[PDB]
């Protein structure tokens, strides 16, 4: 999930967009 | 080396910055 693709691994900007509500 | 992941308190704030007025950790 968000911890392990943007904390762990590095996200994109769309990867954390799409957490978005 | 500058780091690019984005833990604790910068994912939050991440989250407040592009998520905007459409939030986050909400349900409809």
């Amino acid at each position: 999930g968000i911890v392990e693709q943007c904390c762990t691994s590095i996200c994109s900007l769309y990867q954390l967009e799409n957490y978005c509500n | 080396f500058v780091n690019q992941h984005l833990c604790g308190s910068h994912l939050v704030e991440a989250l407040y910055l592009v998520c905007g007025e459409r939030g986050f950790f909400n349900t409809p």
